[PDB]
């Protein structure tokens, strides 16, 4: 339960985890010159989406970020824990 | 065309090169177009009458491309070369990336709805039977 808020470990998956995309970013400059160079463009010209992908990654790392803050940062279950036994009366005896 | 455009500009270079060419010497040199450019002149006239629309063009060529001149042949056989890039660009897609591109023309392809055969424009030398593969694969992708 506790195991989330590394802190430590977030920051090796990043340098890593951005560098993936560069493999593909990688490749994909040099395909884009041969997708340019195959009938100007050898896909669709909506394929072009396949340059604006990476992004993603970005988004991946924003929300999962935000959730522990919001999460075991804040202990946010607990305010939900308490709101249920105070106001909705769980706990037998304060009720 | 384009050959027709580079025969008269050699005319010009002979005539340059010497200033008195009977016009017997021009009928001799044009005379392989006098034949070609006639019979383009019906492909066409054939499109224009019966509104031929979309794919349809793509057949009404290939029935003059049993022509019995060996040059109207191979001058035809060319533009349909042209043509079938478009359609082999549009099937590029739908197959592909399971979407038409397609405003008021069609390739031969109207979820799981509005996704059907066009028979009346189907080209006749495609089979029916390779077309119901292509069907499927579009399909196919369009769902997942």
């Amino acid at each position: 339960m506790s195991e989330p808020p590394i802190a430590h470990l977030l920051r090796p998956v990043l340098p890593r985890a951005f560098a993936f995309p560069v493999d593909p970013q990688v490749q994909s400059a040099a395909d884009e010159t041969a997708v340019q160079l195959s009938e100007l463009l050898t896909l669709p010209v909506l394929m072009k989406r396949s340059i604006t992908a990476p992004l993603a990654a970005h988004i991946s790392l924003v929300n999962k970020a935000a959730v522990d803050y919001f999460f075991v940062e804040l202990h946010l279950e607990a305010h939900y824990e308490a709101l249920r036994h105070f106001l909705l009366m769980e706990d037998g005896e304060f009720a | 065309l384009q050959p027709y455009r580079q025969a008269l500009l050699d005319l010009e270079q002979e005539f340059l090169g010497d200033p008195h060419l009977s016009i017997s010497h021009v009928n001799y040199f044009l005379d392989q177009f006098q034949l070609l450019f006639p019979s383009v002149m019906v492909v066409v006239e054939q499109i224009k009458s019966q509104k031929i629309h979309g794919c349809q063009i793509l057949e009404t060529v290939y029935k003059h491309s049993c022509g019995g001149l060996p040059p109207v042949r191979s001058a035809l056989e060319k533009i349909l070369a042209v043509c079938h890039g478009v359609m082999y660009k549009q099937l590029s897609a739908w197959m592909l990336h399971g979407l038409l591109l397609d405003q008021h023309e069609e390739f031969f392809i109207k979820s799981l709805k509005q996704f059907s055969l066009r028979v009346e424009i189907l080209p006749s030398y495609i089979p029916v039977r390779v077309a119901e593969k292509i069907l499927f694969v579009g399909e196919s992708v369009q769902m997942f």
